[PDB]
RNA sequence: UGUUGUAUGAAAGGAGAGAAGGUUAGCACUCCCCUUGACAAGGAUGGAAGAGGCCGGCCU
């Protein structure tokens, strides 16, 4: 295993909020749902978070 | 006198070299005998390294021969020459507690009987 | 590149060269083929046997001794053995009881006991031929091989009676008295 | 067979069974939640 | 000329090893894998590709179906019963395993099988479309005494 | 528990596997190199036994590998502090008055 | 494997006994082991 | 009594080194390696793929 040093660090952490979130997306859609769009709801967490910084 | 070892060289070259020496059926025998082994008391280590290919009959150091320095001379008698032919083909040349080792057949020590039944044997397998 | 092919391209290779050392690897490598079993139909069709009865005839001597080990082990089979006896290589081989090496000797002595046929075939021509002579001085010898494949030989190729007479003839010469050619054994 | 110190090494570097799916029997979406 | 072929062969395989290997994951992916082995109509190849592929995951649902429809169309029936057995044995929740599986009992044509698979499903007894199914298997025969029970 | 061997065998070996580009010695190559790691042992047990300047020769007991691939100093070099600290007092006087009285005094080139 | 083994087995208290754990000396015994 | 038991580098001959205008900076996700004493760092950001459904093809 490599360690996460200073290159890593924020790959790292998108790393890591991107796998919760999808985890999130799994036990919250509801059973026999017929897409999971995972993709999309992850491609809104990017718009959100590009909406923070631009105000 | 026929314990010399001869020396290697297209001709479709394979992977190992062969010296240019041509095997009769009296040539071969079932005395089996060794020339190199290093001199630090391996005479049980080496015969069952050889016993694991066949049936050794007799093993014995004969220390009458002409050997180099801190080196050692042996013979093997196996029970069929099949397996005498494999062990040579696979034993020959292997890296030996530190030393080469140099398989010859020994010819000269096997009698009249013995060889009888080897060229006998020879025609039995060449027949079928 | 293909088996018989392979034979074939040593065949064309041992007829085209002329370096004696360059044949000696040519002989090397067809009197180790000619060990092999499956081996000798492929040599059986390419006249190779007559390369080696041609061979023998070339005065290199350590080309003779090759020619001679792959006859040694070539003879013993049924269809390759009478295409030998056929082309009448046998005085070649009997030429190789006064041959120098130990070797070519063994050889030769080897060939001959496998030439033996059942049914007293060929039995009749050793008699007739001075190596029983030849023979009496190598069993004898210092070399215990050579000791050994003359006494085999003895009983392979020679009778009883037929050895009473050799060492007769043996003995004659060693005397200086000369025998009658008429004269014959009688049986009891 | 005795093997010397000084030589280095020599070679170059289905699950269990699927368990059975013991499960409740889905009920199947319905069109306005999947609308939802 | 064939040889050729056995060459067109070998590097189709290759690039999909490597496919293969990329990911192991993508099981729509998996399914070329087989059906590729399904057109050079060899199939001990595809049977040890599905068996790899119900180990990255027996928990789906088109790899058994798309093993046991290739089992149909090869002909070979006993092969196709015994691993269907199997598959319902893992997944007893999936209704369509159990159809397709009394399904093919009976165009094979073997009455008693279907009876027993019927009966171990009756422990289940999930869903009231699968009892409807059965009545109508019933009346399909000339048996109406069982059909009471 | 065995006995020391002849120093001719060693320097036989040592001499004959030399330069190790003979292709009769395939085989030790692999040893060789296995051996390599043991290397910074042989060095520092070499270094530690090294003769004294009032000896002329020191003979020290050696472990050497059978095929010639490695070899070891196998001792310690235990002395009595107060011969050992005298040797030097007089290892002191000696080198001193041999600067003052070589006229020139040329040292040796390195390596 | 089956069907029984995923319906509710019985709720209340039946056998309190049954339900505790092991004695002190099993649990040293297979601590050891381990 | 042979042969496909493979690889590295070089030479010769060809191809040509991420960024929806140009010039470029990098860090990673998987699996394939190389240098390395590596839980470090490099090897073009090391290289190579990356939406869904049905049977390489078709549809949005
Ligand atoms: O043709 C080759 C080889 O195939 C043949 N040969 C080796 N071993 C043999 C055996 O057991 N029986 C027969 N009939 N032939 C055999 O002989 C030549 C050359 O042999 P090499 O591979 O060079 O081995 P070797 O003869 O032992 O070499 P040498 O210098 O004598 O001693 C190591
Ligand atoms: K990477
Ligand atoms: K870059
Ligand atoms: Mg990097
Ligand atoms: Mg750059």
């Amino acid at each position: 295993a490599k360690t996460v040093t200073k290159q890593r660090v924020e790959s790292h952490f998108d790393l890591e909020l991107r796998a919760a979130v999808m985890h999130d997306i799994l036990d919250m859609m509801p059973e026999g749902i017929k897409q999971n769009k995972a993709r999309t709801i992850l491609q809104h967490l990017s718009e959100a978070w590009r909406c923070w910084k631009a105000n | 006198s026929l314990f010399d070892h001869h020396v290697q060289r297209k001709y479709r070259e394979g992977r190992r070299p062969r010296a240019v020496k041509v095997y009769t059926i009296n040539l071969e025998s079932q005395y089996l005998l060794i020339q190199g082994v290093p001199a630090v008391g391996v005479m049980k280590e080496l015969v069952e390294r050889f016993a694991l290919y066949g049936a050794i009959e007799q093993y014995n150091a004969l220390d009458e021969y002409p050997a180099e320095d801190f080196t050692e001379v042996y013979l093997i008698k196996f029970m069929n020459l099949q397996s005498a032919r494999t062990a040579k083909r696979k034993m020959d040349e292997q890296s030996f507690f530190g030393g080469l080792l140099h398989v010859c057949y020994a010819p000269e020590f096997e009698t009249v009987e013995e060889t009888r039944k080897k060229l006998q044997m020879r025609k039995a397998y060449v027949v079928k | 590149v293909g088996r018989l092919g392979y034979l074939q391209a040593l065949v064309t290779e041992f007829q085209e060269t002329q370096s004696q050392d360059a044949k000696e690897q040519v002989l090397a490598n067809l009197a180790n083929f000619a060990y092999d079993p499956s081996n000798y139909e492929y040599l059986r069709q390419l006249q190779v046997l007559d390369l080696f009865l041609d061979s023998l005839s070339e005065e290199n001597e350590t080309l003779v001794e090759f020619a001679i080990g792959g006859l040694c082990n070539l003879c013993p089979d049924r269809a390759n053995k009478e295409h030998i006896l056929h082309a009448g290589g046998v005085p070649l081989i009997i030429n190789c009881l006064s041959s120098p090496n130990e070797e070519t000797v063994l050889s030769a002595i080897t060939t001959l006991m496998h030439l033996s046929p059942p049914g007293r075939s060929f039995l009749p021509e050793l008699t007739a031929t001075p190596v029983v002579q030849c023979m009496l001085r190598f069993s004898l010898s210092a070399s215990a091989r050579l000791r050994n494949l003359a006494q085999i030989f003895l009983e392979d190729f020679c009778s009883p009676r037929q050895v009473a007479e050799a060492r007769s003839r043996q003995a004659h010469s060693a005397l200086g008295i000369p025998l009658p050619r008429s004269v014959a054994p009688r049986q009891r | 067979m005795q093997k010397d110190p000084m030589e280095p090494p020599r070679f170059k570097i289905p699950p269990s069974p699927p368990a059975p799916v013991m499960h409740s029997p889905s009920r199947k979406m319905t069109v306005k939640e999947q609308q939802e | 000329d064939e040889e050729e072929l056995n060459d067109y062969k070998l590097r189709k395989r290759k690039t999909f090893e490597d496919n293969i290997r990329k990911n192991r994951t993508v099981i729509s992916n998996w399914i070329k894998y087989a059906q590729w082995e399904e057109s050079l109509k060899e199939i001990q190849r595809a049977r040890s590709i599905y068996e790899r592929a119900l180990d990255v995951d027996y928990r789906n649902i088109t790899l058994w179906l798309k093993y046991a429809e290739m089992e149909m169309k090869n002909r070979q029936v006993n092969h196709a019963r015994n691993i269907w057995d199997r598959a319902i044995t893992t997944l007893p929740r999936v209704n369509q395993f159990w159809y397709k599986y009394t399904y093919m009992e009976e165009m094979l044509g073997n009455v008693a099988g279907a009876r027993q698979v019927f009966e171990r499903w009756m422990e289940w007894q999930p869903e009231e479309q699968a009892w409807h199914s059965y009545i109508n298997f019933e009346l399909r025969y000339k048996e109406v005494d069982r059909a009471r029970t | 528990q065995k006995e020391d061997m002849p120093p001719e065998h060693v320097r036989k070996i040592i001499r004959d596997h030399g330069d190790m580009t003979n292709r009769k010695f395939r085989h030790d190559k692999r040893v060789y190199l296995g051996a390599l790691k043991y290397m910074p042992h042989a060095v520092l047990k070499l270094l530690e036994n090294m003769p004294m300047p009032w000896e002329q020769i020191r003979d020290v007991p050696v472990l050497y590998h059978i095929t010639g691939a490695i070899s070891f100093v196998n001792e310690i070099p235990w002395v009595i502090e107060p011969v050992y600290i005298s040797q030097w007092g007089s290892m002191w006087i000696m080198m001193r008055r041999e600067k003052r009285d070589r006229r020139h005094f040329k040292r040796m080139r390195f390596p | 494997s089956k069907y029984t083994d995923l319906v509710p087995k019985e709720v209340m208290n039946a056998d309190d006994p049954d339900l505790q754990r092991p004695d002190e000396e099993a649990i040293k015994e297979i601590t050891e082991k381990t």
